[PDB]
RNA sequence: UGCUUUACUCUUUAAGGACAAGUUGUGACGGGGAGCGAAAUAGUAGCGAAGUUCCUGACGUCACACUGCCAAGAAAAGCUUCUAGUGAGAAAACAACUGCCCGUACCGUAAACCGACACAGGUAGUCGAGGAGAGUAUCCUAAGGUGAGCGAGCGAACUCU
RNA sequence: GUAUGAGUAGCGAAAGACAGGUGAGAAUCCUGUCCACCGUAUGACUAAGGUUUCCUGGGGAAGGCUCGUCCGCCCAGGGUUAGUCGGGACCUAAGCCGAGGCCGAUAGGCGUAGGCGAUGGACAACAGGUUGAUAUUCCUGUACCAGUUGUUUUUGUUUGA
RNA sequence: AGCUGUAAGUAAGCUAUGAUCCAGAGAUUUCCGAAUGGGGGAACCCAAUAUCUUUUAUAGGAUAUUACUUUUCAGUGAAUACAUAGCUGAUUAGAGGUAGACGCAGAGAACUGAAACAUCUUAGUACCUGCAGGAAGAGAAAGAAAAUUCGAUUCCCUGAGUAGCGGCGAGCGAAACGGGAAGAGCCCAAACCAACAAGCUUGCUUGUUGGGGUUGUAGGACUCCGAUAUGGUAGUCUGUUAGUAUAGUUGAAGGAUUUGGAAAAUUCCGCUAAAGAGGGUGAAAGCCCCGUAGACGAAAUGCUGACAACACCUAGGAGGAUCCUGAGUACGGCGGAACACGAGAAAUUCCGUCGGAAUCCGCGGGGACCAUCCCGCAAGGCUAAAUACUCCCUAGUGACCGA
């Protein structure tokens, strides 16, 4: 179903520094392999392997109004390339 | 000894009086025997009361 | 929205499904990078995909 | 043809076989370093000289290796062969690609664990230097880390050390 | 809810002093110097356990047994990257569930085959550099294990492949 | 004709092509959970067989099927040949939850009372467990009676704290007669006769299907004559209408002055009512708003009547040679329980064991037992209503509460 693989790019202080070595930080939905993300990126941007790396995130608190609730789980994806770029973001 | 296969005899319970009428609780059980019978031609082994062996 | 969706063939339904999913990719990446003066087009692509899938549900019983 | 075993003939510090801490080259024109030190506002970037000999030397390793003793000291898989069998023609070299899911921050003889507390208590494992010295004892110290989360005066009774 | 006890007892073992900073406000925060304490541990690494306490930039109403410009506290943003490390796609000990089955007022109890279960077995990567936080995980160099695609020298499925 | 919930706030939009909202039908429905491919520390991991997918290719992805037991049918099978275990495949049903309520069963306490305590009481209560249903249980006389009789069951009043039981102590405690609520009765086994198969000795015994047949005034077979109509239903989610439940429409009549921040309050003069019940509005409103009385209305789905169709079911009179009418059943001894009844002079109902009848000239009962009389036919099934409860829905009420 591989357009529900990738959601968003991550725009942070390390993620902009990953841009210099052709590395890109996407958010992949839960229960997805490394191989789906390779196939989805090759489908959507015409670039290659040089393997993905995949994280996870434990949630937090926040408090607003005497209430106590978590946030979402996440899963980052730091995809490296060999030969093309993405001046898209 | 759990049931009969033909009749409906099963173990039960009742009192026990003794000579100044003090009551306790018994286990009144039926006489039962493991008998090889012919259920649909093929022999089994099953519990049958002696009452149905007359 | 509904009516001309009921005017199409069968394959063109699937073609518009693919086009609307690619527009959802484009609206996601253009929300993450601080863009999209229109943000109320996100309901429209979703509900268009929904109406297309119900129309394909009815015709195959 | 593998394995086991009984009888007979030889053979024996011999030969065959099995394991082995470690050394020397390569790796390595590499990175490491006492110290120098900017070009803005950094001891930053960038530059590096020596790699010797003797002495003591481990229950760390060979390794449960060896002798002794009685209290007589886990299993199954991985591995290796031989047949049963299945049964186009795979099997070395070279080159290019593929290799899934979960944990990884931090505290961890403690202010972040167990004791209602930022509590004189408890917490399994490994490393654990120097001078004296049998030593992980005791006294003072290296590498490192702390100065304790109420004070300032005065220097009576009385209580504690 | 508020008194009395009363502005009393206590402030939870340890050595600080000065100069210069910032600030409305300083013994208690930052920096510098000297002094002092542990040093088989108050030093380093991990297993449990805790669950964001980690880092960056702000804040001083409550918490901190005093003060506080500070904090493990409040707000906002941000950090945990693996073919080789520990576990799964391998094995079994204690124990547990146990198709059929054997017993038992109901409920249910016990047990063969087959399983589940690490504290144990078996198993392919080393040195350095790098950031505000990650590193046998990122890059630098050199390896290793299991495969897949083109090349590499041999034919009855009898095996003589 | 306004809208994007709480919830202000910003920025984007939607609607006269009828949004938002309401009502009835549909569609989609991640992962655990009886969990059901295998495993597990619930919301996790790991598979197999087909089909389609990505890549030069393995790795990667997606869809479908795969638990256990039993109901039936096939193959397969073998200690041991014949076929029974067993295995395999297909087919049929279950498996868990509540409503902390009501019902039926199994098993079953103690404190307390007796001014102590042993039989007794608390009490077949509390608790556990199985089984269901919208209700369940009981139900068509082996009955209640004592005549002069009545005719299935359940529930209510009364009989009555009476007759009774009880270390005759504490205490437990009915039933029939009478008045009411609601009303209903049906189907088998047997004896007999056919159709088939078997040891069919071709004796016609057994087994299955189809007709027959259901009772105490005894009835049925069997025989002989009639006879082929009359009448009911406790079925058919098959039609055709009537109504109803879930959105709604319409719905009368008032102005000025004074005190006011603001009037519904006050003072004058009016109007309405099949509507003067209630709520809201800058204070206390028949005439401002929402309503109320009345009147009207349903595309879709469900429910209830009705009456059509279709299913079913139901015959008379006489005879009395032979045949049938529920078996290890009734009943007895022993040991326990249930009946208000605690072995008591102990009938009637069950349970465990051991004995164990008759066949209409028969059998049971009328509180040990006998005789006479009277009333009844057990040992096979089904059955509406009157009765008890409320997790939830709609519409209401209270000399019920006001933090």
């Amino acid at each position: 179903e591989l357009l529900d693989v990738i959601k968003r790019p991550v725009i942070t202080e390390k993620s902009m520094l990953a841009m210099d070595e052709k590395k890109y930080t996407f958010e992949v939905d839960t229960r997805a392999n490394k191989t789906l993300v390779k196939q989805a990126v090759e489908s959507a941007f015409d670039v290659k392997v040089a393997n993905v790396n995949i994280l996870n995130v434990r949630p937090k608190f926040k408090r607003m109004g005497k209430y106590a609730g978590y946030t979402k789980k996440r899963r980052k994806a730091i995809v490296t390339l060999t030969e093309d770029s993405k001046e898209i973001q | 000894a759990k049931v009969c296969y033909f009749t409906g005899r099963k173990t039960s319970s009742g009192n026990n009086r003794s000579h100044a009428m003090n009551s306790t609780k018994r286990t009144v059980k039926p006489n039962l025997q493991k008998v090889r019978v012919l259920i649909d031609g093929k022999p089994k082994k099953v519990w049958v009361s002696a009452r149905a062996l007359k | 929205k509904v009516k001309e969706i009921r005017e199409l063939t069968t394959a063109e339904m699937l073609d518009k499904e693919k086009q609307l999913k690619e527009e959802l990719f484009n609206l996601r990446f253009q929300l993450a990078t601080g863009q999209l003066e229109n943000t109320a087009r996100i309901k429209e692509v979703r509900q268009s995909i929904a109406r297309i899938k119900t129309v394909l549900r009815e015709q195959a019983n």
